[PDB]
RNA sequence: UGAAGUCAAGUCCCUAUGGUCUUUAUACGUUGGGCUACACACGUGUUACAAGGGUAAAUACAAAAAGACGCAAAAAAGUAAUUUUGAGCAAACCUUUAAAAAUUACCUUAGUUCAGAUUGUUUUAUGAAAUUCUAAAACAUGAAGAUGAAAUCGUUAGUAAUUG
RNA sequence: AAUCUUACCAACGUUUCAGGCUUUAUCAGUAGUAUGAUUAAUAUCAAAAUUAUAUGAUUUAGUACGGAAUUGCAUGGCUGUC
């Protein structure tokens, strides 16, 4: 037999002590609370081959945590749910920048390496649409995909200008043009009037990459 | 993170004026849709409504939905245009 | 708030035999108790810490 | 100088419910009436007088906006005129609260108003209201 | 209705159904193709076992109270015998003669 | 005449006042209160 | 996420204000209440009441007492001052510029 | 119009006078808001009025009467930094002396 | 405590002032935003890479300084930050202030009961207001780092270093 | 450097003295506030309650308009360093 909780799987050969390093959310204080409920020591085993321990094991141990859930997955959703609504914190988890107002001109290195939740949660989303293409190409897309969605909302005056230029030659020439996704992954752009004073980048509507990759006149630029 | 729950959420003079104008049925319009004081929380009555939020020298647009409730206006808007080192 | 999720020894079985300062109960009997404070530093122990009658103690 | 505060372990934690101490409320009884009190002072024919000691301060600095610095009026009261019983004394030590009190006298302070007169009469209204509520016990 | 919305206007807590759908979703964003999320919730699959959401935090309502207290008066008098009944009437009537309390009271009326 | 201080304590609890309460626009523009009744009634 | 765990301790967190049963009061409880009428003390639970903000002291006028000195600007505090010489220099220097301004306008 | 000092002194003046008179109002409203034992509504309706007031006369910040400079101030003297270096030359400060510990 | 005066050193943007320019705007008030951005790189400084350390429990000794648009004891609650409460003092009188160490016991050289960043979510405090853009506590996350190339800096006794 | 600060960017608005003195004209059921409505905000409007306090509130003209605008290689003043 077995018993599952918090995404960890229990059996009658386990040792409830050495689950400490493994489970995600239950280090020290909770086990003390738990062994108070079992009325036993750390050194004793809370599990045995006899059924009395097993049913007693499950009845107590279910009260702490709701069944068929985890803490790890709950954590990532509370992160993605922020970026899922197009929030400020949504970007800073994605790019690798700090969240808590921490500075950037000198030191944000521990964010760029450790925080990797929202990133991996998007690679799986890209596979659900654009298949099992290798990762570094997929990275080019949803980076390029969010950017236009930002410029569409926040800087709407600029998106329209990128949209207008595309549609003029569309009716007149019927010639080919291209999209520089590899330029948009790094954040480079084109197609408006600046204060300083064929390919297009920004004028699309969201989800456009689905429209073109998976249906001659238009040709994609992923790599270089 | 946020404030303690008992420290009730902030809604300024303005939005309290707007919530009443909703209550009368007065529709939202050019100036009434305008928003300032971003720290004011995003109330619940004003679902199904557009509000042109202010930053700098221009504005941003959004609609309210039940998921957007509870948050702050300024957490959906970007002020500082991102920085990219050129080639 | 003093116990904080522990077991007193007046509920533990074996200490019940000896916890009770009942020497009068023993015909031809006597009781002797002591207080070790090696593990503690400057620990004032006395019959005020334990609510304990006067007279039956010796500093 | 001041030595540092330390929380000593006065009482051990786990002591049996039967071996603890519990003390009833000695102030639970039938409170006295009024003529019982007046019958005590028959030597004086309905007239009581209290000996007290009035401290008071002044400053050269109590002016335009610091003129409130002269509002305290500290007082002491002597008790040997008060034929205080064992039960009347403890009642009086509770009303004052965690305040100074001796067998000989106790303090009384008021800083409720700006002018010290108004803070002085209030002490008299307290001394009366404490003597009666104290001698309402036997 | 205006004051309550500094209470009811409150962050949304997620149900376990919503989070299994956060994974199986395809769209990265919400405001773009909003209706598809409403559709992607509507898919029913009872093959999975019964589900228990976490408990939300100890929220508190509009009419609720955090900690109730026993009501008392300002000046608690033991008047069972009734002696203090006389000490009070002269006291208050003395105060009004010197410093009355008959004020315009622009705010409250009684 | 004027009342005394003691006589007013007799009329302490006699609350004669009619419809006294925290309000908004009432004495200035009671029309909007009527609209506020219509709208939330229409939603029922 | 919000990790909640059960508290195996029970009962209201005790307070002086909560031990009181006004229908059945002890002697030690009527006595403290008899002190509160005298000195105006307060009895409240472990939780926050507003008395800490009613008892506070907040003296903003003491700053105005500095602004009302007018040591920095005599004319605002003592308008009878009239700096005659400083006005003269202010007028001479102006008029001599206007000589320069017109004579440079031609030149 | 007025030069910078004589103007800015008035701004920081009117901010205090507002506070001096709305003192009792803003102490009672804020009293209710932190009274946990009461229901939430009355705790909020006070919070509603507590914000329905001129916040502009509440953004107070210190200033020196003489220099017009705001950042560094000596509360013990009520005057600034660039000035005390001057008066110390003239010895105009009363009872002060140079710390030699 | 620090001469003469040099480095046309620095500042007209603390305030003053000569010349120059502007005066329906290069002036003024308010609202919101910004000064907190982020490829690479420099200077400064705190904390660590452990066992002359980490931790738990019981429990000692200070100076100097400050206090009413304040300090806030005692008792009580909380896991803890902290809160209720406000005796007493405008003062060598009342109040706010220690740790390291020492004692007893565990951990037994391991990227570890070391390290402690970063992130999620409640709670705690101030304020009108914390999202842009604050600090702290807890449950949980638990990355780099294993005493640092060439080069280079401080110190002369109650000094270095360590402790608060 | 959360607002103010803060000079900078964007936008709405103001166009010449705070107090005191002199002066032109009107209003006085008007004026004011811990009041009320109004705007994002300053502003602006006003009679449900409240305040009435000696010789008012508002307005024209005048009484050194203003300036973190520039030149520290025209200077004071303040200061570093040898
Ligand atoms: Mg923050
Ligand atoms: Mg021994
Ligand atoms: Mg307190
Ligand atoms: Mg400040
Ligand atoms: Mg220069
Ligand atoms: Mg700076
Ligand atoms: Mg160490
Ligand atoms: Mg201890
Ligand atoms: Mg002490
Ligand atoms: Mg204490
Ligand atoms: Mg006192
Ligand atoms: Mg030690
Ligand atoms: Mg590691
Ligand atoms: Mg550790
Ligand atoms: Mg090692
Ligand atoms: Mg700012
Ligand atoms: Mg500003
Ligand atoms: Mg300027
Ligand atoms: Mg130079």
């Amino acid at each position: 037999e077995f018993f599952q909780l918090n995404g960890y799987i229990f059996t009658k050969d386990t040792e409830f002590i050495n689950t400490k390093k493994k489970i995600f959310g239950w280090n020290d204080y909770t086990y003390k609370i738990i062994y108070n409920r079992f009325e036993k020591f750390y050194s004793e085993n809370l599990i045995s081959y006899k059924d009395t321990e097993w049913k007693k094991f499950k009845s107590i141990l279910s009260t702490f945590f709701p069944k068929s859930r985890s803490l790890k997955n709950r954590m990532d959703t509370n992160i993605f749910f922020l970026d899922f609504l197009n929030t400020y914190r949504g970007l800073r988890h994605s790019k690798g920048l700090p969240v808590r107002g921490q500075r950037t001109w000198t030191n944000a290195w521990s964010v760029y390496r450790s925080n990797l939740n929202l990133r991996k949660f998007k690679l799986e989303i890209a596979k659900r649409i654009y298949g099992n293409m290798p990762t570094p190409s997929l990275t080019t897309i949803y980076l390029a995909e969010q950017i236009n969605y930002i410029w569409k909302l926040q800087w709407k005056r600029e998106w329209l200008q990128a949209r207008s230029k595309r549609l003029k030659l569309m009716q007149n020439e019927h010639a080919m043009f291209k999209i520089d996704i590899n330029s948009m992954s790094k954040g480079y752009i084109d197609g408006f009037d600046k204060k300083k004073e064929n390919t297009f980048t920004l004028g699309f509507e969201p989800g456009f990459t689905l429209f073109y990759l998976r249906p001659n006149k238009i040709k994609i630029v992923l790599n270089e | 993170m946020g404030k303690s729950h008992w420290r009730l959420k902030y809604i300024s003079k303005s939005i309290i004026s707007k919530i009443i104008k909703e209550s009368i049925g007065i529709k939202i319009k050019k100036k009434i849709s305008v928003i300032m004081n971003k720290s004011s929380t995003i109330p619940s009555s004003l679902t199904d409504n557009t509000f042109y939020i202010h930053k700098g020298y221009k504005f941003r647009e959004l609609k309210i939905k039940d998921y957007h409730v509870g948050f702050k206006f300024g957490e959906f808007i970007l002020t500082r245009k991102p920085n990219i080192f050129p080639k | 708030t003093q116990l904080r999720s522990t077991v007193p020894p007046y509920h533990l079985t074996v200490p019940r035999a000896f916890l009770n300062f009942d020497g009068h109960k023993f015909k031809n009997g006597f009781v002797l108790c002591a207080s070790s404070v090696k593990n503690f530093h400057k620990h004032i122990f006395g019959p005020d810490s334990i609510d304990f009658p006067l007279g039956y103690s010796h500093e | 100088s001041r030595q540092a505060t330390v929380k000593h372990l006065t009482k051990y934690e786990a002591i049996p419910h039967y071996m603890k101490q519990t003390l009833r409320d000695p102030h639970e009884y039938k409170l006295r009436s009024m003529q019982q009190i007046k019958d005590d002072l028959k030597d004086t024919d309905g007239k009581f007088v209290a000996r007290i000691d009035i401290f008071y301060k002044d400053y050269n600095d109590a002016k335009f906006h610091e003129s409130a610095m002269n509002k305290k009026v500290k007082m002491n009261v002597h008790l040997k005129n008060w034929k205080l019983t064992h039960s009347q004394k403890d009642r009086l030590s509770l009303l004052l609260g965690n305040r100074f009190m001796c067998n000989d006298y106790f303090t009384l302070i008021c800083d409720q108003y700006t002018e010290p007169e108004l803070n002085f009469e209030k002490l008299v209204q307290q001394v009366q209201e404490l003597y009666l509520e104290c001698k309402r016990a036997p | 209705h205006a004051a309550s919305q500094m209470i009811v206007s409150q962050k949304h807590f997620l149900t376990a159904k919503e989070e299994d759908r956060l994974k199986t979703v395809n769209q990265f964003y919400y405001e773009a193709d909003t209706e598809a999320w409403d559709i992607h919730l509507a898919h029913e699959e009872h093959t999975i076992e019964q589900i228990e959401n976490f408990q939300p935090p100890k929220r508190l309502g509009v009419d609720d109270i955090e900690e109730q207290l026993c009501d008392l008066p300002l000046e608690y008098y033991d008047n069972d015998d009734g002696f203090w009944n006389d000490f009070i009437k002269e006291k208050l009537n003395r105060n009004n003669a010197a410093y009355p309390a008959t004020q315009g009271r622009a705010f409250f009326k009684h | 005449r004027f009342y005394t201080y003691d006589e007013l304590i007799a009329n302490r609890d006699n609350y004669t006042i009619k419809d006294q309460l925290n309000h908004k626009y009432r004495f200035s523009n009671p029309e909007l209160i009527e609209k506020f009744n219509l709208v939330q009634s229409d939603k029922d | 996420p919000y990790i909640k765990l059960p508290n195996f301790k029970m009962g209201i967190n005790p307070s002086l204000r909560s031990k009181l049963n006004p229908l059945a009061l002890t002697g030690t409880q009527k006595i403290m209440l008899a002190s509160s009428r005298i000195f105006g003390t307060n009895i409240s639970g472990n939780l926050r009441s507003g008395n800490s903000e009613l008892q506070k002291k907040f003296s903003p006028e003491k700053e105005l007492a500095e602004f009302n000195t007018y040591a920095h600007d005599l004319s605002s505090g003592f308008p009878w001052v009239q700096y005659y010489e400083q006005k003269e220099r202010h007028k001479m220097m102006i008029e001599l510029r206007k000589m320069r301004i017109l004579m440079r306008g031609i030149k | 119009m007025l030069f910078k000092r004589r103007k800015d002194i008035l701004k920081c003046k009117y901010k205090k006078i507002y506070i001096f008179k709305n003192k009792i109002k803003n102490i009672i409203l804020k009293s209710i808001f932190f009274n946990r034992n009461i229901k939430n509504i009355n705790r909020a309706y006070a919070y509603m009025i507590l914000n329905n007031s001129k916040i502009l006369y509440k953004k107070y910040h210190k200033i020196c009467k003489f220099s017009g400079y705001r950042k560094n101030v000596n509360k013990f003297t009520g005057i600034g930094r660039h000035e005390l270096n001057r008066k110390a030359t003239l010895g105009q400060l009363q009872n002060i002396s140079m710390n030699s510990w």
